[PDB]
């Protein structure tokens, strides 16, 4: 049976802060984000929230759909960890605002940052059971960094807002899954947490040996399931969870010492062919929790090469923790399709922050925290980041009302 | 292996990432934070010391550690 994402989507924010300038206010070198591979991340304005993110992100999805294949999407799954609340999930706005059918099942997955691989796994086998033969799934992943002015400042620099949409059905014109091929590995450890809303907590350094620890075990698995598989051999491309590219450069290194006893340099080109494609878009976004991987993917799709067919290995981690390693096959039509999308270009064209301008944004955050009952958004906060929103057929996030979240198209 | 010829084991491969200190004085409370050992280095110099050691146990057994000292206390209990 043929399973796989159809078409996928990204939203990258409308505002980046370049990191360079962070590190010049804090007084420290250049190279120490340099050194990390970190260049640049996404900031949600105080006029955006998940839901806004999310809608963005799956809206040309949709505007390509014929209405007969619209009415197909019978289940909506939003992978987040940046709920507005206990029980009502993101997916009823995401729905509404995208003019879906009411026969849709609509859900919430959280995982940390495995979310959204969760939520593709499950959308998989909705296709797979064929229990509804035709019916396609959508299932996006978003997620943003809400930081009020502590438990987050370790995170800071790292933490972007974005969100990426993936439809999900019998015919993937984009990522052909390798059914059965799949590897998981979890287990109860405090290696970061989000006990308190609009934060984060935790101990960085614990969190990157259990990455390394679940990276190495998701792997042994999926191995175990694949007979013959070789880490070097069977996969034309890697794309991992990437809080920062730094440390996947360094989980890629440990895995070829182990598994392949390779010597640094042949490491070091291992990495720029493989893993280096799909850095570059998260480079310019930061970490966007559940939806890092599946915008790596997209990365490694458009700076890869795919003039023959390529399989892609795929490793998702969430903090708490949970992982999964799981490969696909991309195709030349596949690549010519997403390089439609326009991802690079819409990445350029975000409006870049001053250090001024951000940090206002931090102060200006506390008005849309979790939990508002009432508020009104001020969409001339900055004049010159509405510019670049206003007429491209944009959501955003209007204003709340007794806890019920008006949306805008502007 | 004790508590002491670790911490050498320790001292040597942080020297090795970090090359600046190869003519430094390295003491048991010197955290690799404090002496300008970036996240990703500090990890690679646990699995350096853990290979070294033969140690085939899970990373994060080797996590918590305020300095030096400590960790190489973790590491002489493991074995
Ligand atoms: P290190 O002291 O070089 O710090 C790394 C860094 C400044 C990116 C820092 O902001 C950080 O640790 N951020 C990432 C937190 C995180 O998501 N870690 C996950 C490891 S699996």
């Amino acid at each position: 049976q043929q399973v796989g994402i159809e078409a996928l989507s990204v939203y990258g924010g409308a505002a980046q802060l370049e990191l360079r300038k962070l590190a010049q206010a804090r007084q420290l070198d250049i190279s120490r984000f340099d050194n990390l591979m970190m260049k640049e991340k996404a900031v949600s304005l105080p006029y955006e929230d998940p839901v806004s993110y999310a809608v963005n992100a799956a809206k040309p999805i949709i505007d390509r759909l014929s209405d007969a294949d619209k009415q197909r999407i019978e289940m909506v799954i939003t992978c987040s960890e940046s709920g507005i609340d206990f029980g009502k999930s993101m997916s009823t706005y995401i729905q509404e605002y995208l003019g879906l059918s009411r026969n849709c099942r609509m859900f919430e997955l959280k995982q940390a940052c495995y979310s959204g691989t969760a939520g593709l796994q499950m959308a998989i086998n909705l296709i797979l059971s064929q229990t509804f033969p035709g019916a396609k799934a959508l299932v996006i992943a978003t997620d943003i960094s809400r930081f009020l002015v502590y438990d987050w400042s370790f995170a800071e620099p790292s933490s972007g807002a974005g969100a990426v949409a993936l439809l999900v059905s019998d015919t993937p014109h984009i990522f052909q899954i390798d059914v059965g091929c799949n590897g998981y590995y979890g287990y109860e450890v405090m290696d970061t947490c989000r006990p308190n809303p609009d934060s984060e907590a935790g101990d960085a350094d614990l969190s990157l040996l259990s990455y390394l620890d679940c990276c190495e075990n998701a792997y042994r698995h999926y191995q175990n399931r694949v007979e013959g598989v070789d880490y070097r051999e069977s996969f034309d491309y890697l794309s991992f969870h990437t809080p920062f590219g730094g440390m996947v450069k360094g989980a890629h290194r440990n895995m070829m010492r182990r598994l392949k006893r390779a010597k640094p340099a042949e490491i070091e080109a291992d990495f720029q062919r493989r893993v280096m494609p799909g850095l570059v878009y998260c480079q310019q976004v930061g970490n966007i929790m559940g939806a890092t991987l599946f915008l790596s993917l997209a990365s490694t799709i458009d700076n890869g090469d795919f003039s023959t067919p390529r399989r892609i290995g795929m490793f998702s981690y969430g903090s708490g923790c949970c992982s999964e390693f799981y490969s696909g096959v991309v195709t030349p039509e596949g690549a010519a399709i997403a390089a439609q999308q326009g991802i690079s270009a819409q990445l350029a064209d975000r409006y870049s922050l001053s250090m001024e301008e951000y940090e206002q944004l931090l102060y200006h955050s506390s008005a849309v925290a979790f939990g508002t009952r009432n508020v009104t958004l001020d969409y001339q906060l900055f004049p010159g980041v509405w510019k670049k929103i206003a007429g491209k057929g944009r959501l955003v996030l209007k204003a709340i009302k007794e806890f019920h979240r008006k949306y805008e198209w502007v | 292996m004790s508590k002491e010829q670790v911490l050498k084991i320790i001292k040597k491969y942080t020297r090795e990432i970090a090359p600046e200190l190869e003519d430094s004085p390295l003491e048991p409370t010197d955290s690799l934070k404090k002496l300008g050992i970036d996240s990703v280095n500090r990890a690679e110099i646990i699995m350096m010391v853990m290979e070294d050691l033969s140690l085939n146990i899970p990373r994060i057994e080797l996590a918590g550690a305020k300095n030096i000292g400590e960790l190489a206390d973790l590491f002489a209990a493991k074995l």
